[PDB]
RNA sequence: UUGGAUAAGGUGCCUAAAUAUUCGCUCAUGAGAUCCCAUAAAAGGUGUUGGUUCAUAUGAACUAGCCCUGAAAAUGGAUGGCGCUAAAGCGGA
């Protein structure tokens, strides 16, 4: 017996927790040898610990970690308890998630940053310049304003 | 001049009581325990006495 | 810490953590004004807490206490102290590390204008959990006699709205910078466009 | 792989004997699982028992194999029910505590932990009788029960373990524990 | 450590809820209630197209239970409050000497006199928001009365204290002013 | 003497090293805090944490962890101090 305008209703109801720690969350670790990598909660083990599969875009296997050290992403992806990694990687891959998240603003900020990293001088004096010539280009717009 | 309900509802609050036998709390009549920290919550218990 | 002089936000803020962070960053020769504390936290309850400043307000020197353990009650001086207790302050460099320390009540007339910093590991949101009594220092100093507590309150109100007109200006100038920005982008070259868009900005 | 995780109780299948003497040529076995950090600490926990239990001291019997053994779905989560003998600073005590777990070595380091922690009993004091894996029919201990619930979901409410890093002790803006 | 505990409040018919963070404000024929919650971990939600507000609690050991459970019976309470006053009816007794109970000040402030024959004023104000009348029916009670269920047995409580004998034996001395009856309107 | 790498012990600051990680316990209106060591007990506790044995999701009885009471001395006052309660406490890893 379906709902009708209540399902409206349902759907704007700010709930003050979003992001549930269940099967199919994205999350970010941020502790340990893996971190700033991303893994899906496979099985919940008990109320701190969780088991967590990077199905293998990612680099991070199959294991047990500690709560703590997840930080929980607005993504999830239906999948059943039981699923093994392979099985992960096709579901992740179909409704491309990953993309999902790269285009949300963490995400983007997240490989904004690496560039960052990964840059070469010649690369940052480019940018450097460019927001030179963008500067210029902004205070002769500011002045005319003015 | 104590009409006889009056008289039990005073009752109620002033007499109908428990008290610690170790540092003299008034308690509800129904209590277990002490309450008072001095004590160190003691279960022993006694009935305020009646007249 | 290789600023020239940090302004701590005291607010929010659990004692002695803060104290402690505060005591090895002035150890290591770094100006800190820790402003703003009225509002620093200590993880007892009130009265709990308010018993221990009894106590040690109780052990003055019998002989005579012009000398001896001094009270100080205003709630930056109670800070000031506890960082005190936390440094070498009977050697010279203990001596000036004390110094470079600067604590104020509210916020005055450089330090509204300075940016305002927080340490995350001595912040109470962080440190207790929400089932534990804290308190507020400022209501344990007037409960102990500092007095001056509603003015400084009221002060930090007017600040207050200062600092919200002040806000509303830097809004309004950021959004025109974004729109010039926008406009300006389209007017540069193409391929350091893409350049910049490549990497954020 | 991570080392800040571990705890590096592995359990060790031990068979030894009495050394064969004229009198009794063909001695009987005996083996045991026994939880232990090493092999060498296995081997000793294995002598300590057959101590208690039989006649048989390290230096009269002769260990005929120690084996270790590998969980073999260290990535499915299990109910293990574990059964201790603890000394308490008053007594000596049983008791049966479950703990849902990936594998039988995660168990008894969460109950070692746990008997630290919740009863002061160190390590020399407790001998684990027994873990078996509960099917959840069978479940008594309501801490584990409510993990077994059909659709398990809850928020994280924990704070960030940021890395060392990224704490800074300095912060522009006072950081939010709420996060979503 | 319970995963999930929960609760559920249902509000009445005429009344105008509305919680932010833990700050429950409610309204209707008598009174506006507003009472913070924000020293215990909850996240009590509303529904206002259906009634009922669910007070929800992860984790926690019995505790939290516990206070949860109680957060749920002031709503319940303050709910009561805007839809019917609590009226604490207070009915006051006396062996030899007649109280003088006058309400002054708009029906706050209620002056005891004469208690066991002392020709001094008690004075006992009432807190913000609650009515103090005395008797149509019978003749010796007093209505306290107005919304917070808090408040008001406050006040009751208070009155009471003001009347209460000091050194004498109080079994024998049943002489005060206490509460009957608990009610609304 | 130079360099290394440890011991006992530590690693919030004083104080060189963890506001490390990981699992518990504990809130104390005179918490606790590390061999010798600078004190605490019998007895209690419907404090909370596990258990055990019993009965019909409640009622019992126990049991031992931490905590509380028991716990009062004279200069002012000492886990070494500051302080610490998502510990910088207690027990582990
Ligand atoms: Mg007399
Ligand atoms: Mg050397
Ligand atoms: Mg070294
Ligand atoms: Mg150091
Ligand atoms: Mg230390």
């Amino acid at each position: 017996v379906e709902l009708t305008e209540e399902e409206l209703y349902i759907s704007k109801k700010n709930l003050l927790f979003k992001r549930f720690v269940e099967p199919g969350r994205l999350c970010l670790i941020e502790y340990g040898p893996y971190a700033g990598k991303l893994c899906f909660i496979v099985d919940i083990v008990t109320i701190t610990r969780v088991i967590v599969d990077g199905a293998f875009i990612t680099g991070v296997p199959r294991m047990v970690i500690p709560l703590k050290r997840l930080k929980l992403l607005k993504e999830r992806i239906k999948i059943n308890k039981n699923c093994k990694s392979g099985f992960l990687r096709k579901t992740v891959n179909s409704t491309k998630v990953l993309e999902e998240f790269n285009n949300s603003k963490l995400g983007k900020k997240m490989i904004i940053k690496k560039k960052r990293d990964e840059a070469t001088d010649f690369e940052r004096f480019q940018v450097y310049f460019a927001k030179r010539e963008l500067k210029k280009k902004m205070t002769t717009i500011k002045n005319k304003k003015n | 001049a104590i009409e006889p309900s009056l008289a039990q509802l005073a009752q109620k609050y002033n007499c109908q009581k428990l008290i610690c036998r170790k540092c003299y709390a008034r308690l509800h009549p129904r209590a277990t325990n002490c309450r008072n920290k001095k004590c160190g919550r003691t279960n022993q218990l006694r009935p305020k006495k009646k007249l | 810490m290789y600023k020239k002089e940090y302004v701590i936000d005291c607010k929010g803020h659990l004692l002695g953590r803060l104290a402690s962070l505060i005591a090895k960053e002035l150890l290591n020769g770094q100006r800190i004004v820790a402003v703003r504390c009225e509002d620093i936290n200590i993880s007892g309850s009130l009265y709990r807490n308010k018993l221990k400043y009894q106590e040690f307000l109780r052990l003055r020197t019998n002989t005579n206490p012009k000398k001896g353990p001094l009270h100080l009650r205003e709630p930056s001086k109670i800070l000031w102290r506890c960082v005190r207790g936390m440094l070498p302050h009977k050697t010279y460099k203990g001596q000036l590390a004390l110094k470079k320390l600067k604590v104020c009540v509210g916020m005055p007339y450089p330090y509204d204008k300075k940016k305002k910093y927080v340490l995350p590991s001595a912040l109470r949101a962080f440190r207790l959990k929400k089932h534990r009594r804290y308190c507020r220092l400022g209501t344990l100093s007037s409960r102990v006699g500092w007095n001056y507590d509603t003015l400084v309150k009221k002060n930090e109100v007017l600040r207050k709205q200062v600092s919200k007109a002040y806000y509303k200006k830097k809004v309004n100038n950021l959004n025109e910078k974004k729109e010039i920005k926008t406009e300006a982008l389209n007017l540069i070259n193409p391929e350091q466009r893409q350049v910049l868009e490549n990497f954020g900005y | 792989i991570d080392n800040s995780l571990n705890t590096n109780i592995h359990q060790y299948h031990i068979v030894g004997r009495a050394i064969p003497t004229a009198k009794d040529k063909n001695p009987n076995v005996y083996r045991m699982c026994i939880f232990a950090k090493n092999d060498t600490n296995a081997k000793s926990r294995f002598w300590y028992f057959m101590k208690k239990i039989n006649k048989l001291k390290k230096s009269n019997g002769e260990l005929l194999a120690c084996e270790q053994i590998k969980e073999r779905f260290p990535l499915r989560v299990k109910n293990y029910g574990v059964l201790l003998r603890y000394d308490s600073r008053t007594g000596t005590h049983n008791m049966y505590k479950e703990f849902r777990d990936t594998t039988k070595e995660g168990a008894i380091a969460q109950l070692y932990s746990e008997m630290a922690g919740r009863h002061r009993a160190r390590a020399s004091s407790i001998n684990i009788i027994r873990i078996s894996e509960i099917s959840s029919s069978l479940v008594r201990r309501p801490h584990i029960k409510q993990l077994l619930k059909r659709r398990l979901r809850f928020p994280a409410l924990h704070l960030p373990t940021l890395q060392k890093e990224y704490r800074k002790k300095f912060a522009s803006k006072r950081p939010s524990t709420y996060r979503m | 450590k319970t995963i999930v505990s929960t609760q559920k409040v249902l509000i009445p018919e005429g009344v105008k809820v509305a919680i932010n963070a833990r700050k429950v404000t409610v309204s209707g024929k008598y009174g506006t209630l507003r009472r913070s919650f924000r020293h215990l971990p909850i996240d009590i939600r509303l529904n206002k197209l259906k009634k009922y507000i669910k007070v929800v609690m992860w984790f926690g050991v019995p505790d939290s239970l516990a206070c949860i459970r109680t957060v749920c019976t002031h709503l319940k309470n303050m709910f009561t409050g805007v839809t019917k006053k609590f009226l604490y009816k207070m009915r006051l007794v006396h062996a030899h000497f007649p109280i003088n109970s006058n309400i002054v000040d708009n029906n706050t402030r209620i002056e005891i006199r004469n208690y066991l024959g002392e020709k001094s004023v008690r004075f006992v104000k009432a807190l913000p928001g609650v009515v103090i009348e005395k008797s149509p029916n019978v003749k010796d009670e007093i209505y306290v009365s107005g919304a917070d269920i808090e408040n008001v047995s406050l006040t009751a409580a208070l009155i009471h204290q003001s009347v209460l004998c000091r050194n004498k034996d109080i079994r024998k001395f049943l002489d005060g002013i206490y509460v009957s009856e608990v009610t609304t309107v």
